[PDB]
This record gives structure tokens, C-alpha cells and sequence, in this order.
RNA sequence: CUUAGUAACGGCGAGUGAAGCGGCAAAAGCUCAAAUUUGAAAUCUGGUACCUUCGGUGCCCGAGUUGUAAUUUGGAGAGGG
RNA sequence: GUUCUUUGUAAAGUGCCUUCGAAGAGUCGAGUUGUUUGGGAAUGCAGCUCUAAGUGGGUGGUAAAUUCCAUCUAAAGCUAA
RNA sequence: CACGGACCAAGGAGUCUAACGUCUAUGCGAGUGUUUGGGUGUAAAACCCAUACGCGUAAUGAAAGUGAACGUAGGUUGGGGCCUCGCAAGAGGUGCACAAUCGACCGAUCCUGAUGUCUUCGGAUGGAUUUGAGUAAGAGCAUAGCUGUUGGGACCCGAAAG
RNA sequence: AAAUAUGUAAGAAGUCCUUGUUACUUAAUUGAACGUGGACAUUUGAAUGAAGAGCUUUUAGUGGGCCAUUUUUGGUAAGC
């Protein structure tokens, strides 16, 4: 995210680094302010390249990084979050484990009842 | 039958499901023979347009009661206020429906306005037949689009009473919550002396 | 009743000017006019009562209203037509046999 | 396409990579869903506990439409206003001239309160508000208005 | 007109040409430039000497 | 198309299972009964002559008041003024 | 499109004010038995027993009593896409 | 000294579909999906497209309902990479993902009952060896392919029966 | 009361000083648990070894076994 950018550079030291990410940039909506700053990432959506422009930065290719930062100097490397992922809910389903079962439809009466329940035999 | 952990199917093919299956390989044509209809029946006709002149309406519902939309066909009062009959009405490409009734205004207002433009819009040969030229134009539907009413304009002040929205609808709640309760005491309270 | 303007409440809905319409004829299919008050009037003279209506009004008069209501809802289907009949047999009692 | 299954590669192998001991036989265990309480009770207890048995009351004839409440968070919110009117409203704002923001047109039943909104007067026609979003709306100088 | 460039807008409802993934085609032009040569430490010798 | 493998049914097991709203294709509305023509059965099949013959005109039987035409069908409508 | 034919003291529509407004029974509905439905104190259908009303009647997906409110007008019928 | 095989040619067996799991590739990205239909056409192709509808952006509870920032979206311990000093060895600075750990917030349950109050409605504040398929600077939607799953004649041939 | 087989320890996530935090604990700011600051480094605390250490997802076949040295129960014994 966009905002995920915001956020490391609001760090000590690191208001002046170039920000690189090696995958896509997202834009976000729920941040009324934004920093001026130089990323370069392999990809860019228009809405997130809209709003650094806007904020007076500049989007880089990974090649052009190549150019200007040789030996890697003065950067900031950024990763998304992996687990936040939808399919990692439900890896490590068992008994006492917390995970969610792989299920279609939801509501009552589709998996609440003989094993998530003392009044229905037992609890897991 | 079951094994691994997988989510639970719900595939319904124990009857005999392979004598009923269709499959659209005609949906390519009847498009081009569903084009010849209207191109046929454009001509027969001739200048008139392929469709009635129709309503304004409000959906049904709590989620749709939004939106505004086309209905079946008039009013025996709407027709009737934009002045002409019931009987006429039908044969100058007019949709008029009995079983509707008129509880509203805002509505009422539009659909007579609707029929005073329409009224005005065409030209009507007599029955002699010379026939002045005119060419057709195939939808009404595309010349009286459905206008979309907006309600709220954009800039205003700020008022404030100091209520808390909140509170309101909790109290709205309440209040219904115990009414019989409250009529089952009055009525009592008030026969007993 | 008039419409509050709030989304739930004890008059829940949307303020709206109104038109209050004309009142359509088929709504009065029950009522009875002068030609079937004559006719109806007419006709039970002459065929008189049933067999259930000899033991109905008997009821009445012996026993009472409580039984005869009983009676008018087994012999017909419903608690509300029960109601109806047993209150026309007090006018065929009332208007005939003592008047 | 057929060429790059595994079908191909068995080919001249016997079993077609279903073994010798076992094979590979017509329906085992049972079609479908058999056995479930019975011969399969350790699979259906882990993966799917809850299945068996059931809870809460009926309710007949129900409708899909009744129940239509889709909610927004404050978030949100500045994203029901235009973008090119969205600057103008945002820097250098007043009680005289605040924007308007339908909610139940833009097709939302609830205004949660999620988190934070630049201080800056507004209005908010919702049918339906939680207590703290009414909150920071009033703190930022707006107000909420009930509907249908 | 048709296909849009960044100066008039496409004529398709919600459309715009794509991007790179590397603004240069040429990668041997990059890496004779001079900011890499500076940084880039000594050749070895393109094919070994066998020793032993 | 969607609602929906859903609300519900079911040794509540295996299994089964629609409907309203919304978007589209297509759009077209109407007819008897229940009323005194009563200052004139105003209606009708057939037979028998003639004609401009998917039928028209004139006689004669017959059907029909235990009701054939006209007027009206609830969105109304009719008699009176 | 062109040129001979006028059936009519015939037929139809609308404004205003009164007195009126005919509306389908061994049916609706109820009990019981069988079948059927997703329809659950009974979704439809059919047998037998009972059997209405006219400010009435049906409907309002939990049986019943009492009071309200809304919506339709059943037990007769035709009709392209 | 278990069963099939005298010989030769041709045929002869894990398929297609509806709905799904993990993994991979491509498009776009808080959105995504043109093909129900319309427009157009060199006519089953290619091209264009309005509104809806799915799935996603919020959970929780049998329901009525209620609905996610005490703080630089927290502290603590690790932590690639980067910056400062240094000839190097090393020392400080900040530390994305991910991992362990003590707290706050949302809904369920149990407990406390403040300003008020159509005298029985309202539920402020503060908890508790409880509880969730939750929040805490969003990650999904469509299409495509291997392997796996269930219904189907379901890898090919085989009953006694009804 | 053996032999053979078996549990734990041989340090940095450590040791020592300095005096903070608490609704727990004490007659007592005494203790307890986690801390700030300071001191202690590659003989950093037995041997030998280390084609790296750790983590996740997913799926096949299999679920008739048999033999040999030593210990052994049933049985007179057995290619039991
Ligand atoms: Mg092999
Ligand atoms: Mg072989
Ligand atoms: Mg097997
Ligand atoms: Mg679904
Ligand atoms: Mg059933
Ligand atoms: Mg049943
Ligand atoms: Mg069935
Ligand atoms: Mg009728
Ligand atoms: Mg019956
Ligand atoms: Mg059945
Ligand atoms: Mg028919
Ligand atoms: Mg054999
Ligand atoms: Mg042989
Ligand atoms: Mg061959
Ligand atoms: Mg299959
Ligand atoms: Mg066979
Ligand atoms: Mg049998
Ligand atoms: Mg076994
Ligand atoms: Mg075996």
C-alpha cells in the first residue's frame, strides 16, 4: 500500500531513503496526507501513481534504480504482508486449534452444533 | 466416500440429469433472427415507433425504494388530467393501466407533465389517409428518457439540536418495544375507578 | 395515521403529500341492495326451516345461548358463522312466534 | 489438454499407478457421504466439527430483502463526494457551505465508526448510525439526519 | 483517437494503455554507462587456466 | 439472468428444495350470467324461387316467451333530469 | 397511388345534478381418510360426513379466543408475441 | 504337479461434465467480472456497450440486536536490508516481512446499576482463571493449467436376482 | 543387589553490581516477577562430528508379512 510506504518513512532517519519494492503498488483512500519521496517498484497502479505525482515525487523503474543507486545506497526495502491471505486461515485445522473449516455456506445450522457446544455432546 | 480435508459438496445428479441438458449453440443465431423481428415488424407497421409510450414509478421494497423505474401503464385519473379518454388514449401509443391507483404526489405530478411533452411530440394523421411525410424513430422509450429525481442539493449550513441520532433510534425502539404493555395498564388502571 | 420520518419507530416511514383517490366500485360486492332484501325476504316464508334450525331454536329455548353456539359450530365449520346464525335465530323467535 | 497427463505416462506400466495389493475397486468405503457417524467419525471430527445434530429457532417464509443493511466506516466516508469536488471541500472549510453526502443513495444501510476523519465539517444522511461514528462526526463539526 | 495516448483520453469507457516493467529495452547500453563501470570491481578471464 | 444449493423438509441420516423483489426478451386486451322491447321476438336453422354465389333477396314451414336480439360486465354502469 | 359510389331524420364520445347499483351453492368453508409438496398443529388434489354469508367472502407460510388494519372480488368464458 | 497363453492381422481399457481444495501463470487492483440482453458485422468469428447482479470491502449472536485507535495503531525479545564512526575487527542509529510474548479495541456470556424517569423504562461507568471461523495503515476478483475431491454408465469386461 | 538399557545439567536467551514499576506478598519497600543504567568477549567454559539450520503447503502407495542370533510364554514336540 501506499499508506505502508507513509508509515516507514515517518521513521527516524528515513524521510530523504529511496523506497524499493519489488512487486505491485497499491494506492489507498484512507490517508488525507502524503509525503513528497522517490519508489521504485516493478509496477504501479494508476491510482497510486496518480497520488505520488500529485504530491510532487516521482515512480521509478527498477532499471533506472539500477542507474542512479549502483551498489544500493541511501534505499529502503518494503514486503507485504504474506499471512494476511485469505487461504492461511484454514492451514493447521485441528481439535483445540482456532482456524476456521473450509466451508461454502455459513449461518447457523452449517457446522454449529454436536462439536462446538456443551448442550450438543462436546466442545471440539 | 469422505477423506482429507476438504469443504463439503452439495451436487445434485443422482436423477436421470443427462436426458434434460440443454446447451445454447443457438444463442449466436436467435440474436440475428430476434434483429430480423423487429426489422420485420418495423416495416408492416411503418412510421409508428416499436414500443408504448410508458410510466414513471417507484419500486417496491425497503432496499429498492431508491430507484425509480418504468411501470405498466398510466392511470384512468392520469389519463384523464392530461385531457383525453380512456378509449383514445390506447390508440396514440399510450400504456394505460386500470388496476394502478394513485396514492402519491410527487409522482402523480411527473406522469401528467410525461404525457403533456408526449402529447405534444407527435403528429397525428386523419383517417383519409394522404399521409404527410415523416420517417419513424424506432423507441420512445430512447426520446422520454427516465429521469432520475434529485432530491438534496450539494452545499448547506450546519444545524444542530443536540439529540444524538443514537439516542433517537434506541428510544424509537423502546418506545414500540412497550406499547401494549403501557395500553394494557392504562386500560386497566383507568375502568378500575 | 402520518409517517415519522425516521427509518424504525411505531410510525415508521417517509413524509410524503398525499392524494386520497377516488373508491372503487368492486370493493362494495357484499352489500345487499332493495332487490335481494325483497327476494331473500321472500323465499324464506316459503321454504322454511331445516332440520339442524328445528333443533337449533330448541336449544335456545330450553337450555341457552351457550349450547346453541356449540351446536352451530359443528354443525357448520366456523366459530365466527356460529356467532352469525345463532343470532338470526333470536330474530326468528323474536319476530314470528311472539310478535 | 490430454498430452500432458499423467494417463500418458502410465502407459505400458499395469496398474496405471493404482497398486497391486489394493487396486483400484468400484466404491470402497461407501458413496458419498456414508458412514459419516459410523466408519468415517474421526475425519468428520476435525475438519467439520458442529455438523451433526442442530440449533437455533425456525423461521418460515423468510426474505432476503428485510434483512438488506450494507454498512460503510468512517474511513470511507470522502469517497461518496466526486474527486474533483473532493479538494475544494476539504481545504479551507466553514459552517455556511459543508457537502452533503447521501449514503442510502450511494446504497448504504449502516455508518459504522471504523477510524478517523480529517477535521472538517460535513453532513450525513443515514438510515441507520452506531453511537461512537455519531461521535466523531460531532467533534469534527458535522451532524447526522435520519431517513427512509 | 481510438487507442488513446497521454494527451487525448481513448474512447473506451474506463481504459488506458499499459506500462513497463523496464523504461529500456536495451540492457547492454545500461550497463556501459559509467555510474555502473565506477561501482563494478575488475574483469576475471572469460574461460580457466587448469591448475593441477 | 438472478434469487439459491438459499428459507424449509428429512431413521434432521443418506439425501432433497421452491417463491417475492431486481436486470432483460416479448407485450394486447377483453366476453357472458344476474334488468320489462312489452307503444308491438326487434332474433334465428332449413325448405323453395331469383342473383353480382366463402354469400345476398323474396315467400313457407319450423325453432323460440321454461327467453332468441339490442343495452351493461364492476376499470363500472344503467334509468331519470 | 387513381376514378366511379354516399349508407343517415343512423351510430358513437364527453360536462353537470339527483335517485339507484342486479355481481355465479352440495359451492366456499369444516371434520375425517389417502395421496402429494420445501410448505413445518397440515402446500395442492381426491373420497365420505357436515354445510354458510352478503357493511359479506377469500388472503395476510405457528394452532386458538377478542379487537384492529391492509389488500384483492372465488365458485362462468376467449385471446397473437 | 498354482491360474491365462496353438498361431497371425486388425480393434481393445483413468474419459467428458457440474461444484470444489492446494500449487503455478496472466490481467486489473479496494475493487473486480464485456457475451442475460442491446449496438455492429467482411455474419456461429471479430469489434463496442447501459443498468443491475454476483464475489470482495466487517464481525458477532439461537434471536431481538449491537458493531472494531487510552498511545507516533502500544510495549518487550529477536530480525534481512540500509545509515553514522572505523583502514579492518567491531560499536551505535532505525529497523519491512516473519516468529514468540504482555496489553487495548469489536461482538457473545456472567457481574456492577450513573444523570434521568409516561413508576418502570433507560444502561453512563468499571470489571471477569470465561467465549469468536474478529480489529489493530485493507487483498481480492476474473481467466488459464498440473495434481486431488464428490455426484454421474465414471478405467475396461463379469453375477445369483428384482 | 549387578551387567545391558534409561531421565537431567556442562552458560550471552548467561553472571555480577546499580535502584525503578505493582491493585500480588510482607509487622516493615521486605520480598517476588519483569526492567533502566554500568561491568564481563571469541579458551565464551567437556569430547567427537556436522553435502548447511529451521518452517509451510499439498498428495501417492500401504494397513495378509516372513526369517535369523539372544530373551521368552503356550505346547511332549513341529518347516507349530
Ligand atoms: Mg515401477
Ligand atoms: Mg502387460
Ligand atoms: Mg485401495
Ligand atoms: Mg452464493
Ligand atoms: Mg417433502
Ligand atoms: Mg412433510
Ligand atoms: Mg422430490
Ligand atoms: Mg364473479
Ligand atoms: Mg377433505
Ligand atoms: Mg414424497
Ligand atoms: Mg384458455
Ligand atoms: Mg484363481
Ligand atoms: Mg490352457
Ligand atoms: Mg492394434
Ligand atoms: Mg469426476
Ligand atoms: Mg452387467
Ligand atoms: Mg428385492
Ligand atoms: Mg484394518
Ligand atoms: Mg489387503
Amino acid at each position: 500500500s501506499v499508506s505502508r510506504i507513509a508509515r516507514a518513512l515517518k521513521q527516524e532517519g528515513a524521510a530523504n531513503k529511496t523506497v524499493v519494492v519489488v512487486g505491485t503498488v497499491t494506492d489507498d483512500a484512507r490517508i488525507f496526507e502524503f509525503p513528497k519521496t522517490t519508489v521504485a517498484a516493478l509496477r504501479f497502479t494508476a491510482g497510486a501513481r496518480a497520488k505520488i505525482v500529485k504530491a510532487g515525487g516521482e515512480c521509478i523503474t527498477l532499471d533506472q534504480l539500477a542507474v542512479r543507486a549502483p551498489k544500493g545506497q541511501n534505499t529502503l526495502i518494503l514486503r507485504g504482508p504474506r499471512n494476511s491471505r485469505e487461504a492461511v486461515r484454514h492451514f493447521g485445522m485441528g481439535p483445540h486449534k482456532g482456524k476456521a473449516p473450509r466451508i461454502l455456506s455459513t449461518g447457523r445450522k452449517f457446522e454449529r452444533a454436536r462439536g462446538r457446544r456443551r448442550s450438543k455432546g462436546f466442545k471440539v | 466416500a469422505i477423506s482429507k480435508n476438504l469443504p463439503i459438496l452439495k451436487n445434485h445428479f443422482r436423477k436421470h440429469w443427462q436426458e434434460r441438458v440443454k446447451v445454447h449453440f443457438d444463442q449466436a443465431g436467435k440474436k440475428v433472427s430476434r434483429r430480423n423481428a423487429r426489422a420485420t415488424r418495423a416495416a408492416k407497421i411503418a412510421p409508428r415507433p416499436l414500443d408504448l409510450l410508458r410510466p414513471v414509478v417507484r419500486a417496491p421494497t425497503v432496499k429498492y425504494n431508491r430507484k425509480v423505474r418504468a411501470g405498466r401503464g398510466f392511470t384512468l385519473a392520469e389519463v384523464k388530467a392530461a385531457g383525453l379518454t380512456a378509449a383514445y388514449a390506447r390508440t396514440i401509443g399510450i400504456a394505460v393501466d386500470h388496476r394502478r391507483q394513485n396514492r402519491n404526489q410527487e409522482i402523480f405530478d411527473a406522469n401528467v407533465q410525461r404525457l403533456k411533452e408526449y402529447q405534444s411530440k407527435i403528429i397525428v394523421f386523419p383517417r383519409n389517409g394522404k399521409a404527410p411525410e415523416a420517417e419513424q424513430v424506432l423507441s420512445a422509450a430512447a426520446t422520454f428518457p427516465i429521469a432520475q429525481p434529485a432530491t438534496d442539493v450539494e452545499a448547506r449550513a450546519v444545524q444542530d439540536n443536540g439529540e444524538s441520532a443514537f439516542r433517537t433510534l434506541r428510544l424509537a425502539r423502546s418506545e414500540k418495544k412497550f406499547r401494549g404493555i403501557r395500553e394494557k395498564r392504562a386500560r386497566e388502571k383507568a375502568e378500575a375507578e | 395515521t402520518v409517517k415519522t420520518g425516521i427509518a424504525i419507530g411505531l410510525n415508521k416511514g417517509k413524509k410524503v403529500t398525499s392524494m386520497t383517490p377516488a373508491p372503487k366500485i368492486s370493493y362494495k360486492k357484499g352489500a345487499a341492495s332493495n332487490r335481494t332484501k325483497f327476494v331473500r325476504s321472500l323465499v324464506r316464508e316459503i321454504a322454511g326451516l331445516s332440520p339442524y334450525e328445528r333443533r337449533l331454536i330448541d336449544l335456545i329455548r330450553n337450555s341457552g345461548e351457550k349450547r346453541a353456539r356449540k351446536v352451530a359450530k359443528k354443525r357448520l365449520g366456523s366459530f365466527t358463522r356460529a356467532k352469525a346464525k345463532v343470532e338470526e335465530m333470536n330474530n326468528i323467535i323474536a319476530a314470528s312466534r311472539r310478535h | 489438454p490430454s498430452r500432458f497427463t499423467k494417463t500418458r505416462k502410465h502407459r505400458g506400466h499395469v496398474s496405471a499407478g493404482k497398486g497391486r495389493i489394493g487396486k483400484h475397486r468400484k466404491h470402497p468405503g461407501g458413496r458419498g457421504m456414508a458412514g459419516g457417524q459410523h466408519h468415517h467419525r474421526i475425519n468428520m471430527d476435525k475438519y467439520h466439527p458442529g455438523y451433526f445434530g442442530k440449533v437455533g429457532m425456525r423461521y418460515f417464509h423468510k426474505q432476503q430483502a428485510h434483512f438488506w443493511k450494507p454498512v460503510l466506516n468512517l474511513d470511507k466516508l470522502w469517497t461518496l463526494i466526486p474527486e474533483d469536488k473532493r479538494d475544494q471541500y476539504l481545504k479551507s472549510a466553514s459552517k455556511e457551505t459543508a457537502p452533503v453526502i447521501d449514503t442510502l443513495a450511494a446504497g448504504y444501510g449502516k455508518i459504522l465508526g471504523k477510524g478517523r476523519i480529517p477535521n472538517v465539517p460535513v453532513i450525513v444522511k443515514a438510515r441507520f448510525v452506531s453511537k461512537l461514528a455519531e461521535e466523531k462526526i460531532r467533534a469534527a463539526g458535522g451532524v447526522v439526519e435520519l431517513i427512509a | 483517437q481510438v487507442w488513446g495516448s497521454e494527451t487525448v483520453a481513448s474512447s473506451k469507457v474506463g481504459y488506458t494503455l499499459p506500462s513497463h516493467i523496464i523504461s529500456t529495452s536495451d540492457v547492454t547500453r545500461i550497463i556501459n554507462s559509467s555510474e555502473i563501470q565506477s561501482a563494478i570491481r575488475p574483469a576475471g578471464q572469460a574461460t580457466q587456466k587448469r591448475t593441477h
